[PDB]
């Protein structure tokens, strides 16, 4: 029941802002929906162990 | 060497966002350090063949 | 593209069917990709617009 | 006893974009020394104070 915005203020933004003193970390993005979903890709450098 | 300079890289990109009347400063910074330290014994390394 | 013209040309929907690139592990599609973000704080009408 | 004194945490709020966090703390005045603190006054169970 939530809003793109919703989910980006309460949820998907209170992560990114932890997402940080990770190794190798290339690029973070992330997506906010109205089906209420959301979504954060931390992309690391090739050769970190998954 | 290579962090340093990234960072010098990403803030570079920032600055052109910054207001009016504030600048960036490096008050403390070890990198310098490393680059003296290289070039020196590089350099007497090459006294060494002379 | 023999079932591109079909629908990709309705003002009732884009139906742009497309297939995967060379190696899937990176994609679902081929071409170029990227992120224009937002270091100002704008907000989401400039954004947009841009 | 821990909301003036000990800054309390309650919620976010957006800022210019950016989700920050909402202190609740008491004046600076009203936390400065030992009988500073006589001052706040609780709430009593037949309503008075």
């Amino acid at each position: 029941g939530a809003s793109a915005e919703t989910v980006q203020d309460t949820v998907v933004q209170v992560i990114e802002q932890q997402m940080n003193g990770i190794d190798n970390l290339r690029y973070i993005s992330s997506e906010s929906n109205s089906d209420g979903s959301m979504t954060i890709t931390v992309t690391f450098e090739q050769g970190t162990d998954p | 060497l290579d962090t340093a300079k990234a960072i010098r890289q990403t803030i570079a990109n920032l600055e052109p966002f910054m207001p009016q009347g504030m600048k960036v400063v490096y008050p403390y910074d070890t990198t310098p350090v490393v680059s003296a330290s290289i070039h020196e014994v590089v350099k007497t390394l090459g006294e060494a063949i002379l | 593209k023999r079932a591109q013209m079909h629908f990709f040309s309705f003002k009732d929907a884009m139906v742009f069917a497309f297939a995967p690139p060379s190696v899937l592990e990176l994609g679902n599609a081929t071409g170029f990709d990227l992120f224009l973000q937002d270091q100002a704080g704008v907000g989401h009408e400039v954004l947009l617009q841009a | 006893v821990s909301i003036a004194w000990g800054s309390s945490y309650v919620n976010d709020f957006i800022d210019r974009g950016r989700v920050k966090r909402v202190y609740l703390q008491g004046r600076p005045d009203a936390r400065m020394n030992p009988d500073d603190l006589s001052k706040w006054y609780v709430r009593n169970d037949k309503g008075e104070m």
